[PDB]
DNA sequence: TGATTACGAATTGC
DNA sequence: CGAATTAAGCAATTCGTAATCA
């Protein structure tokens, strides 16, 4: 009835628009919303929703598998990559489709991502791809401009975008495979490749397409390679040597790929990509005995388990490498922000992030022990269930658990003098 | 379009297929209260007392209420002014104004925006007595109020003391949004925005906005 | 004025508001006085400093201190203090309303801000002076300085005052009445006024009689009126028309009564009276303020009440008058409503449960019984109270089902002698109540005559004097006095509203003396949190006395000891891991000494957590402890004074008054664990919750397994405080005072939350009450400690478990010995439920009795007992589905009318709304009603029964069972038989039967 | 057409 | 003729109907 119901009314509208676009603060805000609404007035004509499936189809359509015909219009082509993809909504956090999740990005991106939100206040959302630890964003759809003045905006404050094509069609051409082939040559790059989006100079829905053909080859070996630090990822190789690239982990585990096997696969001008839909307990056991007892997997990628030391404590706060626990606290002081977030965090959280442990494996593993603790110091520790140690990655972990409690005093005890 | 005949006056009642299920109950209701009802001159004439039951209800969103009919020169649809003199009707359409942008306006009607059906709670008065027909009219009024409610989505009361019990009035829970009455002391309906609420709530339930600009007369 | 009581407080709503008082001096002058009336806000100096406009009047208040009450989480133990803030406060008072940004203070009420700012007292006695006194009128005064004028109190002192009691009964033809059609035939009034006579008389209409009935009439002895101004009150039967009625009606409404008592008048018989004196005439009931500037008219107006729970919904509704003259126009309907339980609220009901007695038999012969009832036949005062009301009576209800008609009455010195019209009864002595009447109201007004006009005189002046009856014994006027003096608020205020208004005097003069406000900053979040513990039971039937023991006042003297308050918690600790979880106890343990601070632990507040610790400082003493200190020591007041009591009728009101205290006294923890109060603590509720939990498994480890030797006892574990080591001895081996040659062992069987039952090998009941008085003692002075004690209830015999919260026993009192009646106690079965059967109780406990002796007798061959009770069932349900005999009374149901369900379709508000929109009369939002199952006649025996509650109907007053209808015995029988067959041990022949009548599987335990 | 589980409502004991 | 300060907690059982499964 006043002005405050009617802006609360005129916010709840807007999170119900975008909806799909959600995240857990989001529903939470808008079925909070809703209470206050039906309690307020009695009924309203929205209900509270808990599943939320996200999805971006609405600005979609089907995609060409086959030749088709293009007339009318300017068009603007993009390129379509691979790896997973996120959504960067209004004031909300990376959110993996189709099944929600909050993802953690470092800073730079996160300010930028924030700055070019900041530009205008039309942008539905931005599309993200991660692959093998690089950000790309790939588009950005909007009611207003194109997808060209925001590329512009995002190459000037840092994050790469891919190189956007403006071309013009008059006659009438059937889209075949050597006019994608020339097109997708157009872009000069090396990074894969999988489709085109392409627009009309107003037009909302966006339409992609897709010239691909089957294939089977044989699997020789499932190894590891570095692609940052202690992060691997996954890959096979063939007889012939070809390279089957995997989005990630959960791609090998839920593909069930076998050592020394056969498989289907779609292959392209360039690479191939290995296909899903084909239990968990024998898969998730099978590849680390087959590439390696001392590994455990990391979230999405592969960890290692070396003896790690001093060193890896430095290279986390980004500080000058040391060898002398003396200077752990020296620049420390110097440093700006180093010092802030030491003093923000709790010593737990950055001596697990130091040796890159996963959170709930560790947390279980943790819960499942028993700990002898003298002057805030961990001196002896031991297993009381055995259970937990059916899961590789308990097992693998267990096996460098002095490495963590060295790091752990030695964070502690010059805690005891940073604050 | 059909009639029925009652024992007192106006001896027939003509309605609208729309208010088929409540005619008989209405019927025998009236009848055990016209015979006191009609021994004082009331406004409006008892010609004038069912005027709105040819409305259709199957093309109604939003009903706007008030307690009583103007205590004299009562013209049978709620709030009507043809003169332009009610002060009710005057804030009602100053307000709707000042929303829309229309500034030089001769009259306002609230019966002829589309989507809008105009109510009275009570559906008489003494000429010169505010709610002087409760106790002859609860029941009819209860009956008649729930019907319509019924149909529409958004119901709009104006009037804080006397819809302080709208909701154990009516059993289906609806959109009730309760107001300050136009003559409310402090100037209190000029902060008022129910108008912008109604129309976000109609189109918060996939219902098309109502045009509250259509309602002028010049 | 000098000497003058208060009676009443009272606002006026003109366009000058105002405050009144209303007292009587020692002569017995009325007396009124007349208050300006503000609106208090409370500001801090410099935003006193900063009003631009200047206020009205401002008076300060001194140094007081501010603390933020929320409550946030922490994950380490370097814990930021509380915010506290202290300045000099100001209470400022303004005639309209004001809008201030950063005022505080504002959860209490204007009138409560009077009364504890000025020092006033709503039910006290005092002395007051001219000085500040203005007469402006006769009976009126104005006081500017009331802080002045109230300065001296005085003891109190004895006053006169009045009562007016009516009833009416209306004229209908079919249904309920109309009043548009029907009118009003019968109005009886008790009339008390200040010199202490009582006057009844009833008025009868004429114009429903023939001229030569009003003649004989006339020469039987009743008095013809024409006009208003030649009646006298001094005679009993009056008949005059319906103008000249409703005419005395509205001259007696307009008095300055004290009280104006009715039942369900403020529904029925004022709108009544007043619709029908507007449309037979034009004139209105006028009620005027004591200076005679305003007046209004009578209309009734409803105040709707919601729930607390899920989606709100109104649960209550309540009728008020609006007059301002200060008088108190009370329903006892409303009262009764809110006050106790029964099956059904209407005044038979409540006359035949509060009325009665034993009576016993005297002469017989014919068809006439005389009764003879004294002091030696039920108890001290029971007599006394039957014989007043068979002053009036008409009806007597014998043995619960017969209805007698009185015949000759005589009142004794001390009991009574009564004589009734009912067939021989082959007893000694019977129970008597004042219940139904046999009478057919819409028969008798179908054939009006002149005795049938006096036979309604009766029963309406009966009528009117019941609620003069039902007055004295709720005590009324006692409970009234001290809700106003307790909760500090006007006598007319203290039965309308509930445990988050009634708090706000003590509270705020509490915080007032301790000089303490508090804020909130944050949004408040609700979580679930776990309750007391319940003990499942060992065995089904004992056969060895059971001793029960009970915590006095666990939960408040929880929170005393534990300082458990929103203002005096350090902080919440957390852990999500073991390693932080030992490292933080490690710390805590030595940061946080245990002689001052009180650590508890508690469950997770969330799934990812694995540890709560809460720390409570006890330096300072909190405001919920002082609130609860308050309480208890009413309560105390009252129970000693319980103890004094030798009536009936004294001991039920202080009884109630106790429960009433410990009632509030529990609400004060419910208030501070609901969320929308303004007491709100989350850590506080599962502390005390958690504590309570500590203490019963406490009790229960030290208990069980105790036994004693020569003159010795032994515990079964060391008694040491389960909080931190204390200075008392913990050794298990204590004196005691019993005789050297008692042997014997102790158990436990049972509990819940602050309860242990303890089971003895023993069979007499004089031993086992020393025993009990000897180890309670013990217990209080060696196992408990700081202000933890308990209490020696009772001694149950032959106590049958069937769940974990239904019992039945008979009961030895502690103050009793073995030459004593025992009394039977059922908890939760199915005979206190009030939706299960009538026709259900009775099976059931001739079953139980006949099992009972069968056990005793004993023959259980391989599965006799369970056959002879299947075949008997059989049998008997066999017979009454042929016979037919039993009334529809015995097959009603009873249930309550609300709007608070979640989906709006929900059959059983939608049966309400069908019988409402059919019937004249309806059922309000808080009305119980009756209700059964009926089906088609021509329906055969149902195996599979696919809907029930298409076949709920409800069953009116007028409801009388067609000839194509029948009770749908089905339903009735199949919970009966599965109630039945729990208790029976075999499963397989339960099985076949269960299937062979009904074809359903039966549920166990 | 059985079997089983889950949910909401009503009432009682703390 | 105009207006207009409410609200205790959880544990336990019994019954019918809707929803899911052999
Ligand atoms: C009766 C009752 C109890 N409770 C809680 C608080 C009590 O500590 C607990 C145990 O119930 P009771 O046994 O009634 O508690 P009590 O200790 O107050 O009894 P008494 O002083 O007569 O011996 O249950 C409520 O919350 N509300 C209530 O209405
Ligand atoms: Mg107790």
């Amino acid at each position: 009835t006043s002005s405050a119901d009617l802006t609360n009314l005129k916010e709840l509208l807007s999170l119900y628009k975008s909806l799909r676009f959600s995240d857990s603060v989001a529903i939470e805000k808008y079925n909070s919303l809703v209470e206050w609404g039906t309690s307020t007035y009695w009924k309203i004509g929205v209900q509270k929703v808990t599943n939320v499936e996200t999805s971006i189809s609405d600005y979609y359509d089907e995609v060409k598998n086959k030749p088709f015909n293009i007339d009318p219009g300017y068009y603007i082509f993009l390129p379509v990559y691979f790896g997973s993809v996120f959504i960067y909504s209004k004031g909300k956090n990376m959110v993996e489709l189709g099944s929600g999740n909050s993802f953690q990005i470092p800073d730079e991106i996160r300010s930028a991502c924030n700055k070019v939100l900041d530009s205008d206040n039309g942008i539905d959302f931005l599309r993200f791809v991660l692959l093998n630890n690089r950000w790309i964003m790939e588009d950005a759809i909007s009611k207003y401009q194109s997808p060209v003045n925001i590329f512009k905006l995002a190459s000037e404050y840092g994050l790469n975008i891919p190189n956007y094509l403006e071309i013009e069609i008059e006659e009438d051409t059937l889209f075949d495979d050597e006019l994608y082939s020339i097109m997708e040559r157009s872009f000069d790059d090396t990074f894969p490749k999988i489709s085109i989006s392409y627009i009309k100079l107003g037009e909302l829905k966006r339409q992609v397409v897709d010239f691909f053909k089957f294939s089977f080859m044989y699997i020789e070996s499932i190894k590891v390679d570095r692609i940052g630090d202690n992060i691997f990822i996954p890959s096979v190789i063939t007889k012939s040597g070809k390279k089957i690239l995997v989005k990630d982990v959960d791609h090998l585990i839920r593909s069930k790929v076998r050592e020394h096997t056969f498989v289907k696969v779609k292959k392209k001008n360039t690479f191939s990509i290995l296909y899903d839909y084909d239990t968990r307990g024998e898969v998730i056991k099978r590849i680390i005995d087959t590439i390696g007892r001392d590994y455990y997997v990391n979230g999405k990628y592969f960890s290692k388990v070396g003896i790690a030391g001093l060193k890896q404590l430095t290279n986390k706060l980004d500080i000058n490498e040391c060898a002398t626990v003396d200077e752990l606290v020296d620049e420390i002081n110097k440093s700006g922000t180093v010092k802030r977030k030491i003093k923000n965090q709790s010593v737990f959280d950055l001596s697990r992030e130091c040796l890159g442990y996963p959170e709930a494996d560790f947390i279980t593993l943790v819960n499942n022990m028993r700990f002898k603790i003298e002057n805030c110091k961990v001196v002896n520790f031991n297993i009381e269930n055995t259970n937990c140690l059916n899961n590789p990655s308990i097992e693998t972990i267990y096996g460098n658990f002095n490495q963590f409690v060295s790091i752990f005093n030695t964070v502690t005890d010059v805690k005891k003098r940073l604050f | 379009m059909n009639s029925v005949t009652i024992s007192h006056a106006p001896y027939t009642i003509t309605y609208h297929d729309d208010w088929e299920p409540v005619m008989s109950q209405l019927v025998e209701f009236y009848n055990e209260v016209a015979s006191w009802l009609l021994r004082d001159e009331t406004s409006p004439i008892p010609d004038k007392f069912f005027i709105q039951l040819k409305q259709p209800l199957r093309n109604k969103r939003v009903c706007v209420c008030g307690i009583d009919p103007y205590p004299k020169d009562g013209t049978g649809v709620p709030f009507e002014s043809p003169n332009f003199t009610k002060k009710s009707i005057k804030e009602i359409a100053s307000s709707i104004s000042r929303l829309t942008g229309v500034i030089d306006y001769k009259g306002y009607n609230l019966n002829i925006i589309d989507g809008v059906i105009p109510w009275n709670y009570y559906l008489s008065c003494k000429l010169g007595e505010t709610k002087s027909h409760a106790i002859y009219w609860d029941k009819i009024s209860k009956l008649l109020l729930q019907h319509i409610t019924k149909h529409v989505s958004v119901l709009y009361c104006l009037g804080k003391t006397d819809f302080s019990n709208i909701r154990a009035k009516l059993e289906s829970p609806v959109t009730t949004i309760v107001g300050y009455h136009p003559a409310a002391r402090d100037h209190q309906f000029e902060k008022d925005r129910s108008f912008e609420i109604i129309n976000v709530l109609l189109e918060l339930d996939n219902k098309t906005p109502i045009n509250w600009a259509q309602g002028f007369i010049y | 004025s000098m000497d003058v009581r208060c009676i009443n407080w009272f606002e006026s709503h003109g366009e000058n508001r105002f405050l009144y008082l209303k007292s009587r001096c020692r002569n017995g002058e009325t007396v009124f006085i007349r208050f300006p009336h503000y609106f208090y806000y409370v500001v801090t100096d410099e935003i006193y400093q900063s009003l631009s406009p200047p206020p009205f009047n401002a008076r300060p208040m001194g140094k007081m201190r501010t603390i933020d009450i929320d409550e946030t989480i922490s994950y380490n133990l370097d814990i930021k203090d509380r915010k506290c803030s202290v300045a000099d406060m100001w209470l400022i008072e303004e005639p309209k309303k004001r809008s201030i940004q950063n005022a505080t203070m504002d959860e209490f009420f204007n009138i409560s801000w009077f009364y504890i700012s000025n020092g006033i007292s709503p039910d006290g006695c005092y002395s007051l002076d001219e000085q500040y006194l203005t007469k402006i009128n006769n009976g009126c005064y104005h006081c500017d300085d009331p802080r002045n004028c109230f300065a001296k109190e005085i003891p109190r002192f004895d006053i006169p005052r009045s009562y007016l009691f009516l009833d009416i009964e209306c004229h209908f033809d079919k249904k309920f009445p109309s009043v548009f059609i029907n009118p009003i035939s019968h109005t009886s009034y008790c009339y008390i006024d200040l010199s202490g006579k009582r006057l009844l008389f009833t008025l009868i209409n004429e114009e429903m009689l023939t001229e030569q009935e009003i003649q004989e009439a006339v020469d039987r002895g009743c008095l013809r009126i024409q006009s208003l101004m030649e009646m006298d009150y001094e005679r009993e039967l009056v008949l005059c028309s319906e103008i000249v009625l409703l005419r005395i009606a509205k001259q007696l409404l307009e008095l300055t009564f004290d009280y104006v008592v009715t039942f369900n008048g403020h529904n029925f018989d004022l709108r009544y009276i007043t619709n029908r004196l507007e449309l037979l005439t034009g004139e209105k009931i006028i009620f005027r303020s004591p200076d005679k500037k305003e007046a209004v008219h009578l209309c009734i107006y409803e105040r709707n009440q919601s729930s607390h729970k899920g989606v709100c919904g109104m649960a209550n509704t309540t009728f008020h008058v609006n007059n301002n003259n200060g008088t108190i126009f009370f329903d006892l309907y409303s009262f009764i409503q809110k006050s106790e339980k029964l099956d059904s609220y209407k005044l038979d009901s409540i006359s035949k449960n509060a009325f009665s007695c034993m009576g016993k038999v005297l002469n017989r012969g014919v068809r006439e019984m005389t009764f003879i009832g004294d002091d030696t036949t039920d108890a001290k005062g029971k007599a006394d109270t039957f014989a007043k009301v068979l002053t009036t009576g008409n009806y007597v209800t014998v043995d619960e089902d017969i209805i007698c008609k009185v015949i000759r009455k005589d009142i004794l010195e001390n009991g009574f002698k009564v004589v009734l019209s009912c067939p021989t009864l082959p007893n000694d002595i019977y129970k008597l109540s004042f219940g139904k009447d046999d009478i057919d109201l819409a028969q008798m007004y179908k054939d009006y005559n002149l005795n049938i006009a006096l036979d309604m005189a009766r029963y309406c002046i009966h009528d009117a004097c019941l609620c003069q009856y039902l007055w004295e014994y709720y005590g009324v006027e006692t409970k009234t006095d001290a809700g106003a003096a307790t909760y500090v608020l006007p006598q007319s205020m203290v039965f309308e509203y509930r445990a988050s208004t009634i708090i706000k005097g003590p509270l705020l003069k509490l915080l007032l003396e301790t000089k303490t406000i508090l804020v909130r900053s944050e949004t408040k979040q609700k979580f679930p949190y776990e309750g007391g513990k319940v003990f499942a039971p060992k065995q089904k039937m004992f056969s060895n006395n059971v001793l029960i023991f009970d915590y006095n006042s666990l939960y408040p003297n929880v929170c005393i000891f534990g300082n458990l308050s929103p203002e005096t918690l350090v902080g919440v600790v957390v852990s999500t891991n073991r390693l932080e979880e030992e490292i933080n106890n490690q710390l805590l343990l030595q940061k946080y000494p245990p002689p001052r601070y009180i650590t508890v632990h508690c469950e997770p507040r969330l799934p990812n957590l694995i540890s709560e610790i809460a720390i409570f400082d006890r330096s300072i003493e909190g405001t919920i402890p002082r609130l609860l200190r308050t309480f208890l020591a009413e309560r105390a007041r009252y129970k000693k004074m319980l103890k004094q009591a030798t009536s009936s009728t004294e001991k039920a009101i202080y009884d109630s008054m106790q429960y009433t205290y410990k009632i509030v006294a529990n609400s004060v923890y419910g208030l501070m664990g609901f969320r929308n109060s303004a007491l709100y603590s989350y850590a506080s509720a599962k502390s005390c919750t958690s504590i309570g939990r500590r203490m019963i498994l406490y009790l229960e480890s030290v208990l069980n397994g105790a036994e004693l030797s020569n003159g010795m006892l032994r515990f079964a574990n060391t008694l040491s405080n389960p909080f931190y080591m204390d200075d008392r001895d913990i050794n298990p081996i204590v004196k005691t005072s019993l005789p050297i040659d008692y042997r014997f062992r102790f158990r436990s069987v049972y509990g819940d939350t602050d309860s242990v039952f303890t089971e003895i090998d023993s069979q007499d009941v004089d031993k086992s009450i020393e025993i009990a008085k000897e180890l309670e003692r013990l217990i209080n002075s060696r196992v408990l400690f700081n202000n933890f004690k308990i209490e020696f209830e009772a001694v149950y015999k032959n106590l049958i478990m069937q769940s974990k919260k239904k019992y039945t026993t008979m009961k030895y009192s502690a103050s009793s010995n073995s030459k004593s009646v025992p009394e039977r106690i059922n908890k939760g079965t199915s005979e206190t439920r009030r939706d299960v059967s009538k026709f259900h109780k009775n099976m059931i406990k001739t079953y139980k009795t006949r099992l009972s002796e069968m056990l005793s007798e004993g023959r259980m061959n391989s599965n006799q007992v369970c056959i002879d009770i299947l075949r008997s069932l059989e049998t008997d349900l066999r017979s009454e589905f042929d016979s037919r005999s039993s009334p529809l009374e015995l097959f009603m149901l009873s249930r309550m009318h609300h709007s608070n369900y979640k989906s709006a379709d929900n059959p059983n508000m939608y049966l309400v709304t069908e019988y409402n929109k059919n019937n004249p009369e309806t059922i309000e939002l808080g009305e119980r009603y009756y209700f059964a199952y009926i089906c088609p006649a021509n329906v055969p025996w149902t195996k599979k029964l696919v809907n029930i509650k298409t076949y709920e109907t409800i069953i009116d007053r007028s409801f009388k069972l067609g000839s194509n209808q029948r009770i749908f015995y089905e339903v009735y029988f199949k919970r009966l038989t599965s109630e039945i067959v729990n208790l029976l041990d075999n499963k397989v022949l339960c099985i076949s039967f269960f299937q062979r009548m009904f074809g359903s599987r039966p549920t166990f335990y």
